[PDB]
């Protein structure tokens, strides 16, 4: 468990500043289409339809 | 006194590692063939944009 | 006294803890062989949520126009399905005389 | 002595998962809503082989 | 979310079909983006004409 | 970790808002092969159609 987790958390350190970027990107891109999901939705059925 | 809510804790920590221990596989398959896609849509952003 | 109770409630959990232990070495061993494509999902994901992010209007705008396109496409093609069908049906023989 | 050396990070990691439990504990329903939803959204595509 | 594993292990699953197809179809989706950039600018141009 | 939290409940409800109309978009991938398809068939099985 020890060796596993550390050679994980090493990976994920590597990458801290990307990994610290992409949960604040994808906060603003899932709240930008929450926002606006309804009309997204309407237009994803209209478009199958 | 919090020591039913760490049983609680260490159980469901139990429960949802084999969860995850099954389901993990599937998940990290799915992230090659989507770091593969995402590649993809990485060299061709201005295009994707066009569109 | 309470750490009588503390050690007595502990040791109440040790197969629960054993389970655990079992468990996340089950998980961490799989996601250590896997750590080559979390590797390859830290390097080349974030630009891609990054870009997304920035032009998450413009996909929706994207989606939006194509739905309002679509939804008056849809009504027209459902519409017009039967009656144009008889009317082609219906002209065959004048257009075959003419 | 091992842990006393490593008692600072330890503690961080407690005070940071601290906040980030007490951000995230009360919509543990929206949680399960979440993963049942994306899984019928998954659904959505996979009907078929191709 | 130890009780929706069922449907974390389905996502899962579903999300490893949907990327290996995606990457299975690398030169066929560039090939897409490529002539969507220009086709839809060719109907808007056609629809304008007779708009 | 609250943006850890806003995207996770702003992604359910995005994910519900877009399943509400499961039947048509559980259709969509298949609606637009098959339309392709029928597009494709008509302009190949008809060659006049720039003469006329």
């Amino acid at each position: 468990v020890i060796k596993n987790l550390n050679t994980v958390l090493d990976t994920t350190v590597r990458h801290q500043k990307q990994f610290d970027e992409t949960l604040v990107n994808f906060e603003t891109l899932i709240t930008g289409l929450k926002n606006r999901a309804d009309p997204i939705a309407t237009s994803v059925a209209d478009i199958s339809d | 006194p919090r020591m039913p809510q760490i049983r609680r804790d260490i159980t469901g920590l139990a429960n949802l590692g084999e969860v995850y221990a099954d389901a993990s596989p599937d998940l990290f398959d799915g992230l090659d063939n989507a770091v593969t896609t995402a590649r993809t849509l990485n060299e061709q952003r201005g295009n994707l944009d066009q569109a | 006294n309470q750490l009588d109770t503390f050690t007595d409630e502990l040791n109440q959990q040790r197969e629960e803890i054993t389970r655990a232990i079992d468990s996340t070495n089950r998980l961490l061993n799989i996601v250590s062989q896997r750590n080559d494509t979390l590797d390859r999902v830290l390097t080349e994901f974030p630009p891609l949520i990054q870009h997304f992010a920035e032009t998450r209007d413009l996909f929706a705008d994207a989606v939006t126009a194509l739905g309002r396109l679509s939804a008056a496409a849809d009504e027209t093609l459902s519409g017009s399905n039967a009656n144009l069908h008889t009317n082609l049906q219906n002209l065959q023989r004048p257009l075959k005389q003419l | 002595t091992a842990l006393n050396e490593g008692r600072g990070d330890f503690f961080a990691v407690v005070k940071s998962l601290a906040l980030f439990v007490n951000a995230l504990h009360r919509s543990d329903q929206q949680f399960v809503a979440l993963n049942n939803d994306l899984a019928q959204f998954t659904n959505s595509f996979t009907n078929t082989d191709q | 979310q130890v009780n929706s594993g069922d449907a974390i292990q389905r996502w899962a699953a579903n999300l490893n079909t949907l990327a290996a197809q995606s990457a299975q179809n690398d030169e066929a989706l560039r090939s897409g983006l490529q002539q969507a950039a220009p086709t839809a600018d060719q109907l808007n141009a056609v629809f304008s004409d007779v708009r | 970790s609250t943006q850890v939290n806003q995207l996770l409940v702003n992604a359910q409800t995005l994910l519900a808002a877009v399943n509400e109309r499961g039947r048509s978009v559980s259709l969509l991938l298949e609606r637009v092969s098959s339309v392709s398809r029928q597009v494709e068939g008509f302009v190949d099985e008809n060659p006049n159609l720039n003469h006329v």
